[PDB]
């Protein structure tokens, strides 16, 4: 098997910038090489053929070049709906073999989240559980801190996170934090609260509401 | 322009047969081949047939596991994978190429090996610049596809990635942000579909 490895596996870079993913083959293999992009939820695009020849319609600020074993994929004017991950792939011998990958975030200016908080639908309860969800929206970077507190008490064991990929528009992330409780569980206590702590907020913020009301 | 065989749930020994096929021409006289996407997001060539010379060309790593053939008549490409194990639980794609001119991949086939039993989701309202959403909790396998007002509804829509809850069901939630003003003036559906078990559920999002 030929082996196609890929670097760097992750890459930050601003808008405008220019930055170059690269591919070692094991075996000389000419310029059989092609690159893909694929973006959050979408199949492969191809944008390169026999490693510097674009493919209609893919932007000149696309270009691949090398050869032998050495590839480079070089993006010039990198754009927000640039944000996806990025592969190399050997078809000069079979089996036809990808390299890792390539994962291309895209760095801005800090944002704060957007908090909401949604009680557990009436419609819920009557079944036996209770979901109290939690929104940050619009934010970065990724990286946040979320506390669940019930009447006051600090909760951990029983939530769950989940973070979008990076919007391809405005190059923010939203994440949504799940509280999981028994509809008795539910019913206990009265105060529901998250506390959201990011880099973009000078001091943590609270959205709260209580049950019943 | 590719349509793909539904999202499957398959019992770890048993088998699968996936189809692909164009909808205003035939793949069958470009070539084609089936790419293989696993832990995380990572791709593998699993084989290809060439429209102009006979004989399915194999990756040997699959070798004994894929089988691919065509049938010229109806335009439509199968790929066969046999006993299947949970290493064989990915998004399936088949792509279509002719020399230096295209080379579009398929839109991709779930496939989740697995003994369980598909179960629809339960689809709740998350009730509401506002945002609002819709919890969509208890499925399974993946995936599922929310969307908003029937496609109409698609700026600040953020559909999460599921989460495997310890029951071992999936759950995720779809939300979108509206103007506040628009609360009493718009409606607001989510309808989501899984198709696996022929579950597809209109759910209203309205002020509690
Ligand atoms: C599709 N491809 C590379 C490629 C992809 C798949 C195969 C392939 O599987 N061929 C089997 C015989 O038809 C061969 C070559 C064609 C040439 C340009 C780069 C993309």
């Amino acid at each position: 098997e030929l082996v196609m490895t890929q670097s760097p596996k992750f890459m930050s870079t601003s808008v405008g910038d220019r930055v170059s993913v690269t591919c070692k083959a094991s075996q000389n293999v000419g310029t059989h090489v092609a690159w893909y992009q694929q973006k959050p939820g979408q199949s492969p695009k191809t944008l390169i053929y026999s490693a510097s020849y674009r493919y209609s319609g893919v932007p000149d600020r696309f270009t691949g070049s090398g050869s032998g074993t050495d590839f480079t994929l070089t993006i010039r004017d990198v754009q927000s709906e640039d944000a996806a991950e990025y592969f190399c792939q050997q078809y000069n011998l079979f089996p036809v073999t990808f390299g890792g990958g390539t994962k291309l975030e895209i760095k801005r200016t800090v944002a704060a989240p957007s908090v909401f908080i949604f009680p557990p639908s009436d419609e819920q309860l009557k079944s036996g559980t209770a979901s109290v969800v939690c929104l940050l929206n619009n934010f970065y970077p990724r990286e946040a801190a979320v506390a669940w507190k019930v009447d006051n008490a600090l909760q951990s064991g029983n939530s769950q996170e989940s973070v979008t990929e990076q919007d391809s528009a405005d190059s923010t992330y939203s994440l949504s934090s799940t509280l999981t409780l028994s509809k008795a569980d539910y019913e206990k206590h009265k105060v529901y609260a998250c506390e959201v702590t990011h880099q973009g907020l000078s001091s943590p913020v609270t959205k709260s509401f209580n049950r019943g009301e | 322009q590719l349509l793909e065989s539904g999202p499957e749930l398959v019992e770890p020994g048993a088998s699968v047969k996936v189809s692909c096929k164009a909808s205003a021409y035939s793949i069958t006289d470009f070539n084609i081949y089936w790419v293989k996407q696993s832990h995380g997001k990572n791709l593998e060539w699993i084989g290809g047939i060439d429209p102009h010379n006979g004989g399915p060309v194999y990756n040997q790593k699959f070798n004994g596991k894929a089988t691919l053939t065509v049938d010229k008549s109806s335009s439509t490409a199968f790929m066969h994978l046999n006993s299947l194990t949970s290493e064989d639980s990915a998004v399936y794609y088949c792509a279509i190429f002719y020399g230096n001119f295209f080379d579009y991949w398929g839109p991709g086939t779930t496939v989740t090996v697995s003994s369980a039993s598909t179960k629809g989701p339960s689809v709740f309202p998350l009730a509401p610049t506002a945002a609002l959403g819709c919890l969509v909790k208890d499925y399974f396998p993946e995936p599922v596809t929310v969307s908003w007002n029937s496609g109409a509804l698609t700026s600040g829509v953020h559909t999460f990635p599921a989460v495997l809850q310890s029951s071992g069901l999936y759950s995720l939630s779809s939300v979108v942000t509206v103007p506040s003003s628009s609360l009493g003036t718009q409606t607001y559906i989510c309808n989501v579909n899984h198709k696996p078990s022929n579950t597809k559920v209109d759910k209203k999002v309205e002020p509690k």
